[PDB]
């Protein structure tokens, strides 16, 4: 997910993964402006989907016990598309 | 050419107890031109009577004549033609955040001087030469060791330059001399022409007219949707042909996007991954190998530029529909 | 006309608005079309462009910033493409959702609209009279100078139903005040009042028949009442979308049908919402959904924001010509909202291009009344508070026109004509209900 503005400045960015995760990076320390591409992950345990999204490189890392969430991932990335091509 | 009122036209609508219409007051000149000979697109011409001594430094052309009277021009009956010195631009831009002007970083020029239309192109030509001018997107330097790993990877001359005006200088001198008669990119019409037009204007760029054929020591003065009048006549003599403008898109109707990627997977069945350059990003002032990957994909989208414009047959499609309507090949190519 | 809303005819409307504000900025500021090109595509020179105020994404927070903002080009400007804006170079403005805005700008890498310049609508032109017509006037108020009284609704508190200071009211216009004219705006019985929401209607023991209908309702409640408006004093109704009374609950909102408010022929006049009328020479322009209070701006620059907001959404509403220029309508979260019914917005326009003299907006919002650009806005308050308590009513006292004072500007010309300065001859006050 590309980043069109500074992520501070995002409308609603709590309901953004992309955000919720370059705002993770601002505070934990590494740079990150508009135009940045935001690789993530939905991670599993209420957290939002926003919130339970982490950086691509930290789910790979298995010490750090983090999974796809199955919920997110068989709902809005596999039901969603599938529903829509065989619609007929 | 009347000696005075030269630029004044007859209305149609003229008062007069004689005649209550007149027709072709506003007649353009090569449309006149073009109608009284009866000239159908490019072909060769009979010229009679040509004067070899009037002109004087007007053209970046080898040879200067002229005529008295059009009536001296016939055209002839001959089907075949010069071969035709094509010429390959790929224009990479970096976006200037503080005034928003779009800045050209490089170009890779790839030189085509024997395509013939006579005969079939064949598949994967290789230019006859290729080079590259870059300046520094940052500074006013370049990474170390830029030059012999350019020398060591890539294709074709690469040369370093300080800033973008002496860049743009050599870019405009190399276009002199080689002289190309068809102009080959992506997108050019309408996005990259303009960008090179207005960036040659912005720094004073004296030899800023041979992108075309003719000499002009200074810009129009209205220079600054005119815009595409002005470049068009500043380019005039040298075919722009552009594979994603509406003439390229009418040839490939297979595409969606029309990305020069795209283009290539549609048109030659080959598979060209694109990187997203963007200049703006510090690396490109102290990593050499960025900025070489960067100048590679320039250079590689021009030579799939100029192999898609000549697999789609680009060229001989426009000339035989502009010798089918009469008009010129020019407005054919862009219009 | 139906409750019909078609997408192609609310887009033609939209557009329509672009086409229309692009040409008279180019009447106004003398340009050629070829000036004019589309701002979404590159272009290394600096052009002219007008579209409208929208967001940058269509899901947006409720909160906007300069930062946040696109414009919506017309389909022959732009093909309907949106282009985010670059606002860094512009130090001061103010700009709202739907306003239509003219931009002296450049597109240079495709993805920003870099505003160099604002080209600010021309504030539209202000009606006119003869000499004979103003004579005539002059005769009909025989040297009294003009009296108008303006009230707004809700008539009756929150936790009843008296109109004991409705009747109060009247009796002081009818034996004190004594104006010509008076308008009264609406909601009469609203429908957002929660004891009409709950159902919580109690029998009413001085009606000899309980109503069974809201309708029934207003007859028995307010046309007595209302009948009692002495007949020398011819007033207005204007609705609102959320009067009970109508049957049409969309913005802009065709009159009342007197008849069915069994109100008598003499003095009582329906007018539709909006709608614009002469009182004498005066223009008046009436609306009936809170622009003050819906209209919100994005703001920069120290000089703009020290303006009163008053002014300038005023303002706002003179350069877009219409009563309410905010798009999409405001909402109220589902209990109400504006109501815009998209396809007739057109109805909503100011009537024949002439700014009114006199400008009644009625807004939740304290009761003001101002002059701005030569337009005296007011805005008179509701009638009766909440809780039951005193609200407010505007007066409105107009000195006699007169060639001779001067108070009147002469046009020049060969047909010699008058502008009207009600700014200068009306004064304006908000009084205690």
């Amino acid at each position: 997910m590309k980043l069109s503005k500074d992520p501070k400045a995002y409308p609603g960015g709590k309901n953004m993964p992309a955000v919720q995760v370059a705002l993770r990076m601002r505070k934990a320390g590494r740079v990150v402006k508009a135009g940045s591409v935001i690789t993530f992950v939905i991670t599993k345990q209420a957290l939002s989907v926003a919130e339970r999204a982490h950086a691509l490189n930290e789910v790979m890392i298995k010490s750090n016990n983090l999974i796809p969430d199955p919920q997110y991932y068989l709902e809005k990335q596999i039901f969603a598309p599938v529903e829509r091509l065989l619609e007929r | 050419q009347t000696p005075k009122s030269s630029r004044d036209t007859i209305p149609s609508d003229l008062s007069s107890d004689t005649f209550y219409h007149v027709f072709g007051g506003n007649s353009n000149i090569f449309e006149s031109f073009v109608i009284q000979n009866r000239i159908m697109g490019p072909c060769w011409l009979d010229i009679k009577g040509a004067d070899f001594n009037s002109i004087r430094n007007a053209s970046h052309c080898a040879v200067e004549v002229s005529v008295d009277k059009p009536q001296n021009i016939t055209p002839t009956t001959t089907k075949t033609m010069p071969n035709l010195r094509c010429l390959s631009l790929s224009i990479q831009t970096l976006m200037n955040p503080k005034e928003n002007k779009q800045e050209i970083v490089s170009i890779t020029l790839s030189a085509y001087r024997n395509i013939s239309l006579d005969s079939p192109i064949p598949e994967n030509i290789k230019p006859d030469d290729l080079c590259t001018l870059v300046r520094p997107p940052q500074s006013t330097s370049f990474p170390l060791g830029l030059a012999a790993l350019a020398k060591q990877k890539l294709p074709g001359r690469v040369r370093l330059f300080n800033n973008e005006k002496a860049m743009l200088s050599c870019f405009c001198a190399m276009l002199k001399v080689e002289d190309p008669d068809v102009i080959i990119g992506h997108r050019l019409q309408n996005v990259y022409l303009d960008v090179l037009a207005h960036r040659m204007h912005d720094l004073n760029i004296p030899t800023f007219s041979s992108i075309g054929r003719r000499l002009r020591r200074t810009w129009p003065e209205k220079f600054g949707n005119m815009n595409h009048f002005f470049i068009s006549d500043i380019c005039s003599g040298r075919l722009i042909c552009d594979i994603a403008n509406e003439m390229g898109q009418s040839l490939t109707p297979k595409c969606q996007s029309w990305d020069l990627s795209e283009m290539y997977q549609v048109t030659c069945e080959k598979e060209h991954k694109p990187l997203d350059i963007d200049y703006q990003n510090p690396q490109y002032q102290n990593d050499v190998n960025s900025m070489t990957m960067a100048l590679q994909e320039n250079i590689t989208n021009c030579m799939i530029s100029a192999e898609v414009s000549y697999r789609i047959q680009l060229l001989t499609l426009t000339k035989q529909l502009t010798n089918l309507a009469g008009n010129a090949w020019a407005q054919t190519l862009g219009g | 006309r139906t409750m019909r809303q078609n997408l192609q005819e609310a887009s033609d409307v939209l557009d329509d608005q672009i086409e229309s504000f692009t040409k008279i900025i180019q009447n106004h500021y003398k340009l050629s079309p070829n000036d004019f090109a589309d701002p979404t595509i590159q272009s290394q020179s600096e052009i002219y462009a007008v579209g409208r105020i929208v967001p940058d994404s269509p899901t947006y927070d409720k909160f906007l910033n300069p930062e946040s903002l696109s414009l919506e080009t017309s389909r022959m400007g732009g093909v309907g493409r949106r282009v985010r804006l670059d606002l860094s170079q512009v130090n001061e403005l103010s700009f709202f959702l739907g306003q239509i805005v003219a931009f002296k700008g450049k597109n240079a890498n495709g993805d920003y609209f870099t505003v160099n310049s604002i080209l600010p609508l021309p504030y539209p032109n202000s009606p006119v009279s003869t000499s004979q017509e103003l004579q005539e006037f002059q005769a009909n108020l025989e040297g009294s100078s003009l009296k108008v009284i303006v009230t707004c609704g809700p008539y009756f508190a929150n936790d009843n139903f008296s109109l004991e200071l409705l009747q109060e009211f009247i009796d002081s216009i009818n034996n004190e005040v004594k104006p010509h004219v008076l308008i009264m705006f609406g909601p009469f019985i609203d429908i957002t009042h929660p004891l009409i929401a709950s159902g919580k209607l109690p029998n009413f023991p001085q009606f000899k028949t309980q109503p069974k209908t809201l309708d029934e309702l207003f007859l028995k409640l307010f046309t007595p009442i209302l009948k009692t408006i002495s007949p020398h004093i011819q007033t207005v109704l204007i609705p609102s979308t959320k009067d009970a009374i109508s049957n049409h609950a969309a913005y802009p909102q065709a009159s009342l049908i007197r008849k069915a408010l069994q109100l008598p022929k003499r003095n009582f006049k329906c007018m539709a919402n909006p709608s614009s009328f002469q009182i004498n020479e005066i223009y008046f322009g009436c609306s009936n959904v809170d622009t003050f209070k819906d209209l919100k701006e994005v703001i920069k620059g120290g000089t703009t924001s020290s303006r009163y907001r008053l002014d300038r959404v005023s303002e706002h509403i003179l350069q877009q010509r219409r009563y309410y220029p905010i798009f999409p309508g405001s909402i109220r979260t589902h209990i109400s909202g504006a109501d815009l019914d998209v396809s007739y917005l057109g109805l909503t326009e100011f009537v024949g291009g002439f700014s009114p003299d006199i400008m009644i907006i009625p807004s939740e919002l304290q009761h003001f009344a101002r002059v701005v650009q030569n337009v005296v806005v007011i805005n008179p308050g509701r009638f009766i508070r909440a809780t039951g308590n005193r609200g407010s009513y505007a007066q409105i006292t107009v000195q006699c026109p007169d060639l001779e004072d001067g108070k009147l500007t002469l046009v020049e010309g060969e047909e010699p004509v008058y502008l009207h300065n009600v700014w200068k001859r009306a004064r304006v006050d908000l009084i205690a209900s």
